[PDB]
């Protein structure tokens, strides 16, 4: 069986830092992208925070457009969501799906792993 | 961009067909390439996939789903349910810049 | 001067999902239940298995007399008779436009070779204008396998790729320095390096036709691209090094 | 250099050289502009893929290496770079405006269905004055390598 | 004569913002987000990054990550090419009968092939260095039609060997177009166009 490994979440203060991790295994990881899935707890679905597949461009939200860092290593495969300038808003279950291109539209969003929790309170 | 899910109930009869119709207040371009995707809440798992576009079965899971549409309308359509069909059902899009996302609609067994 | 009359492969059976059998040159090929990977026991979760011909018109599993296994001769096959050498073709293609840099527009054309000849492997091979049996005749599958990777983390992904699927078979009769591992009975490219003067090793390519279109989705948004769909074939090179 | 020739007209049927019927066929027809077509698109190209208007006076006149570093693995019975190298001709023989076909009908189809393609087919007018194909498999979640939904093909300017 | 093993040192990884005067009077450059490739003028979403020639990614910023490649100059020992075909192919014929055919293509991999290693043969006159950092342009444009483009452009800095560039560049280019559901017919609305890492040198 294969599985999302996701860890390193917690309750954290307004206005800290946090650093997770999207962990997959059975691939090689060598020019691969990573992100999350916020979920609101009973709230529709949104989009968090990235930068592009190497590193390029630097494109976020509207209302998270310069508060999120985003690194990852290609040996390893292990992510990182690394957030500064903590607010209320963004305490949410993060998912890490899969992305691709069956010659140029979408056509997966496809497992969405186990989820680690972020309470967030002043 | 808003994406319009309507109804946001759905009443489904075992055996029966379902039809749902996610709207969009832009145009989705043309016969090439009209796109829209169709998520679905299992609770207490992670939410899972079932249909991609309002066209053809997304997951590998048997012959039992269909659909239909083009353009602006929509239509999800479903050959014969299952029990696990229940939860809520996202149709989602992201076809242009910054971001959208849509609402959701629910789906009830009887 | 000799003549060789023509030559056909054993109607066999399509595999059954499951079933790991042999071939010669001691190479297993199997064919592989669900949720394994080329070996068949190494942990895979998502791949589902079903063969393919090589003209893209695929074989019904479980059927009896689906294939004929193609034929193909040693290189300069009349040189190997004692104990019909195919050419390349030239061609053309159609317009294109090119830009010139200097310290200009102009027009060119591109070229591709072909080769249809009796070292090509066929089904029914024609009469050809002593050695044994074994050491002139192959079996060359005519049957690949074609996988699927279905795995989670980050992301699924769109590998084909092709590996041929080799069965042993009986063939018709026919009525009329050098290192030692090269004229071995035990080298599958003893057909292609009977001649040549030097080790031989091999190079693999696959080369593959991939493209980049418009909008995408979430990860790394935007443009969140890694895909790769390569050839029907695996396109294996010699390269001949020096003995001496 | 070659004359000057005006666009075509639509619905037109014409003889040429050597007793083919060349023609601008309409939409929902296929070649012999009698057999129906399901959904093409048909305009009228340069032999280099830029696009002339119909309707126009004097619309186009006539005609008359290596890559860089790729890796690839290495099996004998380790890490190695090698190159590409393809050919080309520019002399006589090439086709040039300044010193054929000076205008090109598209057929730009689409087939839908299980599973669907979408093919770009060049037939040649011509008034006197080996096929590429970069082939597909296309679904969204099923077994990759049996039958898809769709597909994605281009055919080029002219077959070899 | 026989020579040795050749390779040059390490070097940074530049930030972005960052141009170097390089050799015969170029500047190479790495423009930021939505800028074009002399940094003036905007754009929606062409932007730049950096992969190896096999295309491994690169961390910008990095300390000695990447050496640029070094191959040889024409005739310092040249070789011929290697002859290789691929499988079975079959497509339609006219005449005025299915044939089985093959393609043939053909590889290098002499002393003038670029490498991270240089084996010995049998000094600004026979060895160089291969740009082995270049700059993969992701390059969208949106509207009716629809196409997202990729250009190579190279970072040519010199390093230290131990003890004219040189032309029709052209671009070979792939394309494909999806077709989903056809009720709407207006007009089409793809196309696409990619080259390749290195430039076809005529």
């Amino acid at each position: 069986e294969v599985k999302l490994v996701e860890s390193g979440g917690g309750l954290v203060q307004p206005g800290g830092s946090l650093t997770l991790s999207c962990v997959g295994s059975g691939y090689t990881f060598s020019s691969y992208p990573i992100c999350w899935v916020r979920q609101a707890p009973g709230k529709g679905l949104e989009w968090l925070s990235c930068i592009d597949s190497s590193g390029s461009k630097m494109h976020l939200a509207d209302s998270v457009l310069s508060r999120f860092t985003i690194s990852k290593d290609n040996s390893q495969n292990t992510a990182y969501l690394q957030m500064n300038s903590l607010r209320t808003e963004d305490t949410a279950r993060y998912y890490c799906a899969r992305g691709r291109w069956c010659y140029g539209v979408i056509c997966d969003m496809d497992l969405w792993g186990p989820g680690v929790e972020v309470v967030v309170s002043s | 961009i808003v994406l319009t899910q309507t109804p946001l109930s759905l009443s489904v009869s075992p055996g029966e067909p379902a039809s749902i119709s996610c709207r969009s207040s832009q145009s989705l371009e043309e016969y090439g390439k009209n796109w829209l995707s169709w998520y679905q809440q299992k609770p207490g798992q992670s939410p899972r996939l079932l249909i991609y576009q309002a066209t053809n079965r997304a997951s590998w899971v048997p012959e039992r789903f269909s659909g239909s549409g083009s353009g602006t309308d929509f239509t999800l359509k479903i050959s014969r349910v299952e029990a696990e069909d229940a939860g809520v059902y996202y149709c989602q899009q992201y076809k242009e810049f910054p971001w959208t996302f849509g609402q959701g609609t629910k789906l009830e067994l009887k | 001067h000799h003549i060789l009359g023509a030559c056909h492969s054993s109607w066999q059976d399509a595999p059954i999902q499951g079933t790991s059998q042999m071939g010669a040159h001691g190479q297993l090929q199997t064919f592989p239940r669900n949720g394994y990977d080329w070996d068949n026991q190494t942990p895979l979760e998502g791949a589902v298995y079903t063969l393919v011909d090589p003209f893209g018109r695929p074989i019904v599993p479980g059927t009896k007399n689906a294939y004929r296994n193609l034929v193909y001769y040693c290189e300069y096959p009349g040189e190997r008779l004692y104990e019909g050498q195919e050419v390349s073709v030239e061609g053309t293609s159609g317009p294109l436009l090119c830009n010139i840099h200097d310290l200009y527009l102009d027009i060119r054309r591109n070229v591709h070779y072909s080769c249809n000849g009796p070292q090509t492997p066929k089904y029914y091979q024609p009469p050809l204008a002593l050695a044994s049996q074994k050491d002139l005749v192959n079996e060359f599958p005519g049957l690949f396998v074609r996988q699927s990777r279905f795995i989670a983390g980050r992301p699924s992904r769109r590998n084909i790729r092709f590996k041929p699927w080799f069965i042993p078979g009986v063939i018709n009769e026919i009525s009329l320095l050098k290192p030692t591992w090269n004229i071995s009975d035990q080298n599958p490219h003893q057909h292609r390096d009977w001649h040549k003067f030097g080790h031989v090793v091999n190079a693999i390519m696959q080369p593959t036709h991939h493209a980049e279109i418009s909008f995408q989705d979430r990860d790394t948004a935007l443009p969140d691209a890694c895909s790769s769909i390569s050839d029907i074939s695996p396109v294996t090179y010699p390269i001949t090094l020096p003995i001496i």
